[PDB]
RNA sequence: GCUCGUAUCAGUUUUAUGAGGUAAAGCGAAUGAUUAGAGGUUCCGGGGUCGAAAUGACCUUGACCUAUUCUCAAACUUUAAAUAUGUAAGAAGUCCUUGUUACUUAAUUGAACGUGGACAUUUGAAUGAAGAGCUUUUAGUGGGCCAUUUUUGGUAAGCAG
RNA sequence: GAGAACAGAAAUCUCCAGUAGAACAAAAGGGUAAAAGCCCCCUUGAUUUUGAUUUUCAGUGUGAAUACAAACCAUGAAAGU
RNA sequence: GGUUGCGGCCAUAUCUACCAGAAAGCACCGUUUCCCGUCCGAUCAACUGUAGUUAAGCUGGUAAGAGCCUGACCGAGUAGUGUAGUGGGUGACCAUACGCGAAACUCAGGUGCUGCAAUCU
RNA sequence: CGCGGGGUGGAGCAGCCCGGUAGCUCGUCGGGCUAGGAACCCGAAGGUCGUCGGUUCAAAUCCGGCCCCCGCAACCA
């Protein structure tokens, strides 16, 4: 007995029921996936602005 | 006016182009590299034919360039077999001509047991001074149309030189 | 007439660049040395470009930009020889000399003169301009020969290693200076050294004296009619480049010239565009009695 | 069988151009992108190396990374009821600089620009954009433009 | 259920900016088809005034030539909509000789992230917002079918897709 | 398209013209002209390590692999690749 | 304004055929001792600033030029199409309402523009 | 209207351990034997391999179309 193969009847409203909301977005996106080279020399940078932020509000 | 668009033979080349390689083939290139003085080349076979007994790549002819007063000098000697005397059919469109010749001892060559006899083709460019410009590789030019060599050009240049004739064909 | 291509090939014709088909520019090579790493955003990637013609050698350093290539210095062949001394301007040991002004007019330029001074002993060595300890890292250009062909013994070559004992930072191997041999990994420093300073052309002025006088008169002409032998070559050593050749300011040009009186006579003699009531005009001349025939 | 291979349905969209084939002109080498740029992507089909996927042909999206010839592009994809993010590695020749993008920061100057000549004297100068108003009255003169009387046409063949 | 006293959002428009090869159109535009007539030319063969009569006072595939002309394409196309579609329209935004770095630069050059400074009734289109955002867990379902419009196979079907 | 002594419709040889009407292993479609085609020289980056990504997608696996990082290399004058 | 070198957009730049080009500038160019690959110093390499060559390259002008580009109440609000009716028509299809709106065609106009560094009576 | 093989001189077979630009037998023809036929002996000719289109390493054997010789399956309500 043959039946239905396929359609995308349907499809959209159920995508819309409680649907097609964005990726909620972040200040500070993930590191990841960025130049190594750039994370290893980032994570220098950053500690020295630490490190010199604390000495100026001693 | 014409101040040095004079015309004047681009190269000359000697083609011997035998049915096969071998033996006929390296004494062809002897005699072509006795006569030219500089070391000829030698064509591969395009393709196959049915008729020729030819199969790609199988060194078929052989082929040298001259320029210079060499390619006068063997010019003069090759024209000299044919008695200054060139059909009008003989030249080329674009301006160039050639004839063929066998039994290149007619030349004017001490023959040679080993060499034996070989039939050769010679072939004349003709141009005037300024072709760089269409065979450099920086801004390829394009010859200009009064600067271009034509079959009646290069017809009365063969004949006012050498008093060398052509027939009514 | 007929003899006249299609308009369908007209139509579908896709023209090259205009500096590809003006036989110009290798835009295969160019999209090399002007792409600059994404991450060094706006870095200039400079280029030694070095192009020569008959009587000139031209030395310009390089950048990109959108709107068009910047000149940061440049350095011709043809300085001297209005004064008298036209001589040589086209050889590898004067390509050697506008590398080597290129080189030092840039350092200058940038302020890196006193530093990075290059080769100021020349002697033919393959070497690179090393980068100091505790100073600044050396300009870096990048050898640009356009469509020239690189050869063993190539006058492109010159501008290099000319440009390089300058102090330019250019990375290079000693494989295409004139001294290296095919057959052993090596150079040679004595015949490289004897090319930079026209070695070379003067080892052709002796044999040429002594074997073809009558050569030796049409060529080289100009240095039998100044009086030139192998003791100026001291003169311009020490005295001339050194103490006053290095910094030739010292040059007339407090009057620049009108260009518009360079337009005014080059625009008189330039032919004129013909308006399109005259065009109307001549259609109707031919029109009326030489194709009408009344 | 069904054939759904990385290209497919590709054959006009990474078409080249109609006499635009060959080499890339090097004004896309020689344009920047920094992280949060705006960037369009259009698949270069002379440039096989970096290519997007048919799917992010016309998308929009942020730089995150930049590396030698690439920049990493966010792109918010629509995966079931939901954006899923994605991030392309894609080369120059198949990205551009978003006009809109460049278009509003200089609204944003010249939003500034017009704030700080208006705070000179206070005339209320409404950054805010508006939309094409309902048209003001005007009254139309007829001197040298009198009305031109207009009727249905008859039928005709025209054949 | 969990995290706030005005929700950073939206099956919408506008403005701006992209992407697309469908409809239509085109074929005296490429590819592929396709109807007719308009010059010459023995580069093998169909024939003769005259008998090879020499490129011979003729036409027939044109074996060498361009100007037209009728009609077309799901797997053709220069062009190219409508509808649909990506992004943006800011407080995580914008304007200083570095503040940091081991990255990068020829170089305090940049890159990224920062400290201090200047910006609530307009916080940088419209309309709306019914509270945002978020988490855990679990039921049923996983035979579908019918309008309009687009559309494939089929003569068609209350047919199949 | 333009010649030749047995050379011819197909062996060469030489000039022209030539937007690709060629070639690039294969099916088809794209792409490619100072190349991605053809010839020459040098090579093994068709290598190490383990991460990020894209496509099918549950955003699992598999297959392809896009961009990097840290090595070692090849090539090239070099940029680079 | 000419020219050279490096470019950007990549025909408003290409193509055909003629006409013109002063100074500046390729090279008419000339040569093969030297680095440099081959049959060929033709290309390529190197060496010179010569009789003085603008013949060609190149640039400009021309052409009811081909092509290309721009524009148009030119065709044409046409073709097409989003939405609507218990509109019409056996049907095929069509008309209408609220919107969007081509391409051919025709007619005009246009013969690259321009950045950086030099150089030029 | 599905699945398979095959097509080479007048006739029957050789290119099927991927290639001798086509060979071997019968038939036919010529000569010789014999007082002619036959049988026998000695020689010769005969097919660019069904047709068309694909790699261009002698490609058409091996690939894709149409025709022809055939063969098997054509059932269970």
């Amino acid at each position: 007995a043959k039946s239905k193969n396929h359609t995308a009847h349907n499809q959209t409203r159920k995508a819309h029921r409680n649907g097609i909301k964005k990726p909620k977005t972040y200040k500070y996106p993930s590191l990841k996936g960025v130049d190594p080279k750039f994370r290893r020399n980032h994570k220098h940078a950053l500690h020295g602005t630490a490190k010199a932020l604390a000495a100026a509000k001693k | 006016q014409n101040p040095m668009r004079d015309l004047k033979i681009e190269k000359l080349v000697l083609n011997i182009s035998v049915g096969e390689s071998g033996d006929r083939l390296t004494r062809a290139s002897k005699v072509l590299e006795q006569l030219s003085g500089q070391t000829p080349v030698q064509s591969k076979a395009r393709y196959t034919v049915r008729t020729f007994g030819i199969r790609r790549n199988e060194k078929i002819a052989v082929h040298v360039t001259v320029r210079g007063p060499k390619a006068e000098e063997i010019l003069e000697r090759g024209l000299k077999v044919k008695e200054y005397q060139l059909r009008d059919r003989n030249f080329s469109a674009t301006g160039n001509f050639g004839f063929g010749i066998d039994e290149h001892i007619d030349l004017g060559i001490k023959y040679d047991p080993s060499i034996g006899i070989f039939g050769m083709d010679f072939y004349v460019v003709m141009n005037r001074p300024g072709a760089r410009v269409t065979r450099r590789k920086r801004c390829k030019g394009t010859v200009g149309n009064s600067h271009k060599t034509t079959k009646e050009d290069t017809v009365s240049w063969f004949k006012q030189k050498y008093d060398a004739d052509v027939l009514d064909k | 007439q007929k003899d006249a291509k299609s308009s369908a090939y007209s139509s579908r014709f896709q023209t090259p660049f205009r500096r590809r088909r003006e036989g110009k520019t290798d835009y295969y090579q160019r999209k090399r040395l002007v792409t600059q790493h994404k991450a060094k955003y706006n870095t200039p990637k400079y280029r030694l470009v070095v192009r020569f013609t008959n009587k000139d050698i031209i030395c310009q350093i390089i950048s990109s930009t959108i709107t068009g290539d910047v000149v940061l210095a440049a350095a011709y062949s043809h300085e001297l020889p209005r004064y008298g001394i036209t001589h040589g301007l086209t050889n590898w040991a004067a390509a050697y000399a506008t590398g080597l002004l290129i080189a030092r007019r840039t350092l200058q330029k940038l302020g890196l003169d006193e530093t990075y001074k290059g080769v100021e002993e020349v002697e033919g060595e393959y070497e690179l301009t090393e980068a100091v300890e505790d100073g600044p890292r050396p300009f870096k250009v990048f050898l640009d020969i356009g469509l020239q062909r690189t050869t063993t013994g190539a006058r492109v070559f010159g501008a290099l290693k000319g440009a390089s004992d300058g102090g330019l930072y250019v990375p290079h191997s000693e494989n295409r200076f004139p001294g290296w041999d095919f057959e052993t990994e090596e150079i040679d420093p004595e015949l490289l050294r004897s090319y930079i300073f026209g070695g070379h052309v003067s080892q052709y002025m002796e044999e040429l004296a002594d074997d073809d006088e009558e050569r030796f008169s049409e060529l080289f002409k100009g240095y039998l009619a100044d009086d030139i032998d192998a003791d100026s070559l001291e003169d311009i050593y020490t005295s001339a480049h050194e103490a006053i050749r290095a910094d030739p300011a010292f040059k007339p040009t407090e009057k620049k010239f009108t260009k518009e009186q360079y337009a005014a006579e080059s625009k008189k003699y330039r032919q004129t565009k013909l308006s399109k009531e005259e065009r109307a005009a001549r259609v109707a001349a031919k029109i009326a009695a030489l194709a009408g025939q009344q | 069988g069904k054939s759904h291979g990385y290209r497919s349905r590709t054959r006009y969209m990474f078409q080249r151009d109609f006499r635009k084939h060959g080499a890339v002109h090097l004004s896309t080498y020689l344009k920047v992108y920094k992280v949060g740029d705006i960037v369009d992507i259009k698949a270069n089909g002379s440039i096989q190396k970096g290519m997007p996927h048919k799917f992010y042909q016309g998308k929009t999206g942020v730089v995150y990374n930049v590396t030698k010839s690439s920049v990493g592009v966010i792109i918010n994809k629509m995966v079931g009821n939901r954006y899923l993010e994605k991030r392309l590695n894609l080369r120059v020749e198949h990205i551009k600089h978003s006009k809109c993008r460049q278009e509003f920061l200089e609204r944003v100057k010249a939003n500034a620009a017009k704030r700080a000549e208006a705070k000179a004297q206070g005339v209320a100068v409404q950054l805010k954009r508006q939309p094409a108003q309902p048209r003001e009255s005007r009254i139309v003169s007829t001197e040298g433009n009198v009305p031109q009387t207009l009727a249905p046409v008859p039928y005709e063949t025209f054949i």
